[PDB]
């Protein structure tokens, strides 16, 4: 009996209508990618009891394990796990930073999108904003903990501020997609990460670079990583935020998935 | 039509950690009444009918093989106290389960489990101390 | 019966917000109209934030808070009351800081009535 | 105008507003966005085009002109086109809206009795 | 060797709740929380054997606090006794490995947040 | 049996009482302090009277209940003995009844439970009374400006036109005495332990609910007080600080003798009596018979 389902002509697949937002469920499928992820960020991650294949019991962190094990059939998501597959080329860290990057990218594109921003200026925003990433990276081995995390996007939020146009609230949020790395790191320690971020801005306020968050269950202050000794990997996070960047554009630019026959 | 999991059941959270902790008193309460020399003891039977009668622990858990996930952890550990030690495996199986049933109010209230590790970490090398000094 | 916990924050906010989202048209001088259908099958294509609200049966007591305090503008001043609500709805629509990041409303509260002092100035 | 004027001015002060209460205290400055919106809406013309350059028009030129046409729909001084509106009414408007919402904020149990 | 029947199982006890006191943070309830688990060894000794752990417990819970050391469980009796003076020892490197090992399976399990499934 | 009415037993009944007074005291609990949020009160007719006071919260509370009813008494006899501390009253005596009901079904019986909490509130009145400090510091001292400072900084006055004996608060009280009731508890034994155990652990509720209240986690300032006050036990040196409050704006422990927090003595040790005989009364029934 009409009404019946609209723009659903393709061999019967579950075609979103305008109100339903079919891009808004491809960028589902990536966030709960990053929830099975984003809790084993850092020195306190949390294990995952993994079923092998074989019914065999495996307790790990790792990243590769889980999404090798985890059969993820879902394209959407298939491809910022190939940008960890391609992460895993050049580079043999950083999985993680892809999953848990991306998937701010693209939850903080909804923000854009509900608001009415087209998807076209919201790629190009990200695109500008990697470019302007890279040129800040070397002015940054680099601090870890969190730390580039915010100097890199509380650069990049002052670009955005003085750039006129459109592209303005991507870059913005490109900047914001950043500050969920400390926010994992916080969240996977047992502290508020909302304090997190209000003290490593304020000591980047006042200049105080290459400080990152203290991993302690009791304190939720912060620390020099310099002093500690915990630095990270310049071509880790440049490869990391290129090929972030590019899994969520690419998600970004499709907005229908149809299925074929040979 | 195009789900994620499609078969693969998977649930985070609290409510995980909840489940565990309940699975793993399941293995307590198997092994509780055991505990001591005068302790009952356990009838078990085999697929054949055949009867298995013993008030040890070790030798219960090697019988039941539990499927549940967080009940294995507590059987390969109290297997691997019965090979290095063979004594000892109720009184490791009931403690582990009841650090888990007295975090387990405080887990439903909002705190983390890593702060709970880090007690549990404090607490028994605070409890390893006070044996050698006494 | 009875609300309790974070469901009456976030219920207090979806009918101050729907309120709102009534009149959000109503404002300027190219407002838009509104059908206000009577129980005799009646319409009244009224164009005024006072008179609509005023005809409209509400359930929620958050939302007779709202309109009672719009009847207390029109008293002391005839004009901006529709200003007042739809204001009053978008201040609670962000709910992300509510309830999703896990702040309490005096963390809420005193950021809000700071700002009103820094927005009186600002004036 | 006023509200943009406004927002201009929260944003601002807000970088030196050291503390989780920032978060929020932003929030209200783009809440106030919302007039403009609305009669942006109304006029038909695209909402996010003009909102964006108003914001910028109050960051470069002075605060106290460049709001919003809502017959027109396209941005006019406020010195060349008499909306000009009182301080009482707006002051009242504010406070009410804000003592409103941190009424609505402050109840947490719906009770029954008498 | 240190007193079996869980008398060396209250003296933690005693010790671990009067160190979680002078521990500012929420480290004061788990230590504590810590200790009050260890009371199930001497508490199902006395639920097994049939007597009353309420008046066991608390008879012997306090006997640590005026001095009590080795004092735990007689199975045989329905009272407390001194496990070391009746010759109920334990070996003390065993009973650390109990609680070493006792902490490090609930570590896992309290670690453990999502369990993933392989669909097969 | 056939009657006229309806019969109902079984340890549920009092599980049912338990969630009734523990139902009042939710409506009461985040309204505790001064900073306790609003609630609204809709009529029969639909009026709404909008308060934070727990005292004319349950003026006008209306639960058609008989253990809420109970509560409700015993608000009017604090109230007229002395006119405040109704709140904490409510709130305490649903922790004794949520903590006696988890002993129960651990087979401690109500009468060893009642006789637990009656030795403990005999005990926690003498404590109070050994750490007093009486009416002074008028002349000379300073036991009242930072109280009436710490008072009016609420208002724009902040800035620097158009009783016979006193009590720390903020906690304080409840806080000390969750460390010695406890150590108490040790000495008596005999089906006692464990009730006076849980007087002591209820206590804490005040200064949980006070920090959730103001904003702070509850969990590591409840901590925070009981390390302060357990090392006033453990020696009577001065490195360990002593009469340890709670400070609900900087959310950090304060010493309430220089804040000037103080409360009246006959508060919380009325409020101590009649919260614990309000639990009595309820723990005591164990039946309902309808007609
Ligand atoms: N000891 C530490 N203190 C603070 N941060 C750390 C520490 N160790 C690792 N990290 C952070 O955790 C992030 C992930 O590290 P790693 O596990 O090596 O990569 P992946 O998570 O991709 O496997 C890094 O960006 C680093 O900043
Ligand atoms: N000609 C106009 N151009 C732009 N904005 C206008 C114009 N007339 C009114 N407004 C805006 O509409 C809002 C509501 O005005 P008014 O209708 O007088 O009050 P109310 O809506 O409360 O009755 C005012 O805040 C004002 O800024």
């Amino acid at each position: 009996k009409a009404p019946g389902f609209a723009q659903m002509l393709k061999e019967g697949a579950k075609h979103f209508s305008g109100l339903e937002e079919a891009v808004y469920r491809n960028i589902q499928a990536c966030k709960e990618l990053a929830q099975t992820t984003r809790t084993a960020y850092g020195p306190n991650g949390m294990n995952k009891m993994v079923i092998n294949h074989l019914e065999k019991l495996f307790v790990t962190n790792d990243a590769a394990t889980i999404l090798r094990e985890l059969e993820v059939q879902h394209p959407a998501a298939k491809m910022i796990v190939m940008a960890s597959h391609m992460q895993e080329q050049e580079v043999g860290d950083g999985t993680n930073f892809v999953l848990v990057f991306a998937g701010a990218l693209l939850e903080l594109a909804e923000e854009l999108l509900r608001i009415g921003l087209s998807v076209s200026e919201v790629i190009e925003g990200y695109e500008i904003a990697c470019r302007k990433a890279h040129e800040i990276l070397p002015n940054l081995l680099v601090p870890g903990g969190g730390a580039t995390e915010i100097e890199l996007a509380k650069q990049i939020t002052s670009y955005g501020e003085t750039c006129p146009g459109l592209e303005q609230y991507a870059i913005k949020k490109f900047a914001e997609a950043f500050e969920a790395i400390p926010r994992a790191l916080a969240e996977n320690s047992g502290v508020k990460a909302n304090e997190v971020i209000s003290k490593l801005y304020a000591v980047h306020q006042e200049g105080n670079k290459n400080v990152g968050l203290d991993i302690e269950a009791e304190v939720p202050a912060v620390k020099d990583m310099l002093e500690a000794g915990i630095l990270d990997t310049y071509l880790g996070k440049y490869w990391a935020i290129k090929l972030a960047t590019n899994a969520a554009v690419t998600v970004l630019r499709v907005d229908q998935i149809i299925m074929a026959k040979p | 039509v195009i789900l994620l999991k499609e078969g693969t059941d998977s649930s985070q959270g609290i409510p995980q950690l909840v489940s565990n902790i309940s699975a793993c008193q399941v293995i307590a309460e198997a092994v509780r009444t055991t505990l001591g020399p005068r302790g009952m003891d356990k009838l078990i039977v085999d697929g054949r009918g055949k009867a298995t009668i013993s008030n040890d622990g070790a030798t219960i858990l090697k019988l039941l093989d539990v499927v549940h996930p967080a009940a294995k952890t507590l059987v390969d550990i109290a297997k691997s106290q019965d090979a290095e030690v063979g004594d000892g495996t109720t009184s490791v199986t009931l403690l582990a389960a009841e650090f888990l049933k007295q975090v387990k109010p405080y887990v439903e209230e909002g705190l983390h489990p890593q702060i709970i590790i880090r007690a549990f970490r404090t607490a028994t090398q605070l409890a390893v101390n006070k044996i050698k000094e006494i | 019966k009875r609300e309790s916990g974070r469901k009456v924050q976030s219920g207090n906010i979806n009918a101050a917000k729907t309120i709102a989202d009534i009149i959000r048209t109503c404002l300027g001088p190219k407002s838009m109209m509104k059908m206000l259908l009577d129980p005799m099958g009646g319409i009244v294509m009224t164009n005024d934030g006072n008179a609509i609200l005023r005809e409209i049966q509400v359930q929620h007591p958050a939302a007779k808070s709202m309109i009672e305090i719009s009847r207390t503008q029109d008293e002391e001043v005839g004009d901006g009351t529709t200003s007042v609500i739809i204001l009053a709805g978008e201040m609670l629509s962000v709910a992300e800081h509510f309830l999703e990041q896990q702040m309490h409303p005096t963390v809420v509260i005193s950021a809000y009535r700071k700002a009103l002092d820094d927005m009186i100035s600002t004036l | 105008a006023s509200e943009m004027a406004v927002a201009h001015a929260l944003t601002e002060k807000s970088k030196a507003m050291t503390g989780v209460e920032q978060w929020p205290y932003r929030a209200v400055a783009q809440a106030l966005e919302v007039i403009p919106r609305t009669l942006i809406q109304n006029c038909g013309a695209s909402t996010i085009r003009l909102l964006t350059s108003l914001r910028a028009k109050h960051t470069q030129e002075n605060c106290e002109t460049w709001g919003v046409n809502g017959e027109t729909g396209t941005l006019v001084d406020m010195k060349e086109l008499g909306i000009w509106e009182p301080l009482a009414v707006k002051l009242q408007t504010y406070k009410t809206a804000v003592e409103t919402a941190v009424l609505l904020l402050r109840i947490d149990d719906i009770v029954s009795g008498h | 060797v240190v007193a079996g029947g869980g008398a060396i199982e209250m003296e933690l006890s005693k010790y671990l709740r009067d160190y979680s006191r002078t521990i500012p943070g929420k480290q004061q309830l788990l230590i504590g929380a810590y200790a009050k688990a260890l009371e199930i060894i001497p508490r199902q000794l006395c639920d097994n054997a049939g007597f009353d752990a309420t008046n066991i417990l608390n008879k012997l819970r306090a006997r640590h606090a005026q001095g009590g050391t080795w004092y735990g469980v007689d199975i045989n009796n329905e009272d407390i006794a001194d496990n070391f003076e009746a010759f109920v020892w334990e070996p003390a490197m065993v009973r650390i490995n109990a609680l070493t090992a006792a902490s490090e399976a609930a570590c896992l399990i309290v670690s453990v947040d999502e369990t993933i499934k392989n669909p097969r | 049996l056939s009657v006229f009415g309806d019969r109902s037993t079984g340890e549920t009944i009092r599980s049912q009482n338990v969630m009734a007074a523990a139902s009042i005291a939710n409506i009461v609990k985040s309204s505790l302090g001064p900073v306790g949020l609003d609630k609204m009160l809709v009529d029969d007719i639909g009026d709404v009277t909008i308060t934070n006071d727990g005292a004319t919260i349950l003026k006008l509370l209306e639960v058609e209940h008989p253990a809420a009813k109970v509560l409700c008494e015993l608000a009017d006899l604090q109230d007229k003995e002395v006119g405040d501390g109704t709140t904490s009253v409510v709130i305490i005596a649903a922790e004794l009844l949520k903590n006696a009901d988890e002993l129960v079904k651990q087979k401690i019986h109500p009468t060893s439970v009642i006789s637990g909490y009656r030795l403990a509130c005999k005990e926690a009145v003498r404590y109070i009374n050994e750490n007093l400090i009486v009416n002074t510091d008028e002349l000379g001292r300073d036991c009242l400006i930072n109280a009436a400072k710490t008072s009016m900084s609420s208002k724009i006055i902040g800035i620097n036109a158009n009783s016979k004996s006193v009590v720390p608060g903020g906690g304080a009280v409840e806080a000390a005495l969750s460390i010695y009731l406890e150590n108490y508890a040790t000495s008596m034994g005999s089906r006692e332990q464990l009730a006076i155990a849980e007087f002591a652990r209820s206590l804490l509720v005040i200064p949980n609910t006070l920090a959730v209240n103001a904003a702070q986690d509850s969990t590591d300032l409840v901590a925070k007080l009981r390390a302060f006050h357990n090392e006033a036990q453990v020696n009577p040196e001065r490195k360990n600080l002593k009469w340890i409050g709670l400070d609900l704006s900087n959310g950090k422990p304060r010493d309430n003798k220089q804040a000037g927090v103080f409360e009246p003595t006959i508060v919380k040790v009325k409020s101590l009596k009649f919260a614990t005989e309000a639990a009595i009364t309820i723990l005591r029934i164990d039946d309902l018979i309808k007609l």
